[PDB]
């Protein structure tokens, strides 16, 4: 047993899995960043309640969201993979990629 | 609320494989431990939240209590489970990284998930229960895990008791149901203070 | 821009993501630890030749498999998580994490 | 057999988001360069392989040239995107690392992935390629990317014909179609030798 780390740069990123979404929304603050009326995962472009708005490309079936916990980045829908945003933190400090456990 | 440093102690034990909370305890109380590390951080600033796992291996601080949320929730990722929890260690060390990372006027709490059975003397724990008192660190416990360990309530209410000092100290007894871990937790002191 | 890195203390974590696991067939080494004629994503508990075949437990949609580069693990099905198995590398160097690509 | 240091130049331009290689170039192209380091790799214990990137916010070498394949694919995650490839400074950066290679044994051989237009004379490029020659520097180039430069194959032929050196160096033009990218390097030289 030894830390776990997955980082780019100096941002943490920070996978949380949970096996209902709806959890989430107990989940501070990342109840008020992700906009739980959207379907399919979302990054935030800013910080901004409900910022979690824009479209993941392709993303994982049991990717939930992405929080960027600081900062902008582009904001554009259907453009940037998980992958892709890694890079995307632009000084967040976090990106905090939320997952659906997969049961059965 | 107060300002408080929480050393959450998680059970990693082999018993936490068991899916009559789905889809595994362990993963119940990762959504839980993740929920309070958040509502701890986000009740207070200055709040620090430390993660320990107390089976494994041997008891692992994940993180000593800091208010680095980002930290503590990454610590929730790829945990280690096996053998079978070590409480008293636990909330040893547990009580250790509060006082390594203890900032001034922290009241200090110990959340104990006990997802697993409870081999210990109800005079241990009390004893335990009742230094955590004296070192002034406020006890949660989670109870869950139907492991016919018929005790386990009695023992973990003995510890709590011990420990309760101005009703800061809690107990949830969480059976498994349609209830997550996390839904019942969120209703109760561990969450509401 | 800054290198991505996950990573379990010593082990480095490798995710490596194809549109298709027939890929692998083509990738060296690590086809020799595929055993492509099974279902559901295994891992591996030593670097005998095939030797990907514990089942993993609960894995997301998009986990291919995962093969440590190095020593060896306990082997059951069905009961190591991805996560899990993240702390299971007991020695290897590299935990490769295929997954599949999903489009659309 | 061929003991080789090899830097492979991706191509991470914003060409590479279209989807007409299948789901993305970008995917297509990685997916080609994990199974190129693993058969450089594998080829050959002391072989090593580096990669950069050619365009994304400037030039960037992910590893130089190493036989540690999992620092070579663990650059292969979370690779950024944009820009045009700055296929000259590309190549420039891959001879530098590959002449500072610490087994002067090896070969040195730059694979580019051109995905996106060659915005450079031709001319300025087969000057390029006989830099290369002379500096012993065999070139495999991976032509693909249907963006409608017609002078590109040509231009990176005649890249090829200037550096070609006892058919040490490529080119494989690959448009996309029922075949991956890397199911149709698979059979040229630059996955044969």
């Amino acid at each position: 047993p030894a830390p776990h780390e997955e980082r780019v740069g100096d941002m943490r990123i920070v996978n949380i899995t949970f096996s209902d979404i709806n959890s989430i929304k107990n989940f501070q603050p990342f109840s008020q960043y992700f906009d739980f009326t959207l379907t399919g995962p979302r990054y935030n472009g800013n910080i901004a309640q409900f910022a979690m708005i824009w479209k993941i490309k392709n993303p994982p079936h049991n990717l939930l969201g992405v929080f960027f916990d600081n900062n902008t980045r582009d904001d554009e829908d259907d453009k940037y993979t998980l992958e892709e945003l890694k890079q995307m933190g632009n000084g967040a400090k976090n990106m905090y990629i939320f997952w659906q456990y997969e049961q059965k | 609320p107060v300002l408080e440093a929480t050393m959450i102690c998680i059970d990693n034990s082999e018993w936490m494989r068991n899916g009559d909370y789905s889809p595994s305890r362990l993963q119940a109380q990762t959504e839980a431990v993740n929920l309070l590390c958040g509502a701890k951080t986000q009740s207070n600033p200055e709040n620090t939240v430390g993660i320990l796992t107390m089976a494994g291996k041997g008891v692992r601080v994940l993180t000593t209590p800091t208010s680095d949320l980002g930290k503590i929730l990454a610590c929730m990722h790829g945990l280690d489970v096996g053998g079978e929890i070590n409480l008293t260690a636990a909330i040893q060390i547990a009580q250790l990284a509060l006082k390594h990372r203890q900032n001034k006027n922290q009241r200090q709490r110990i959340i104990v998930f006990a997802g697993s059975p409870i081999k210990y003397e109800k005079k241990a724990l009390e004893i335990v229960g009742k230094r955590l008192k004296k070192n002034s660190v406020s006890l949660d416990i989670v109870n869950f895990g139907e492991d016919d360990d018929e005790e386990k309530p009695q023992k973990l209410e003995a510890l709590l008791t011990a420990v309760n000092n101005n009703d800061g100290s809690h107990i949830v007894h969480v059976p498994s149901g349609a209830n997550a871990l996390s839904d019942v937790l969120l209703s109760t002191p561990v969450f509401t203070g």
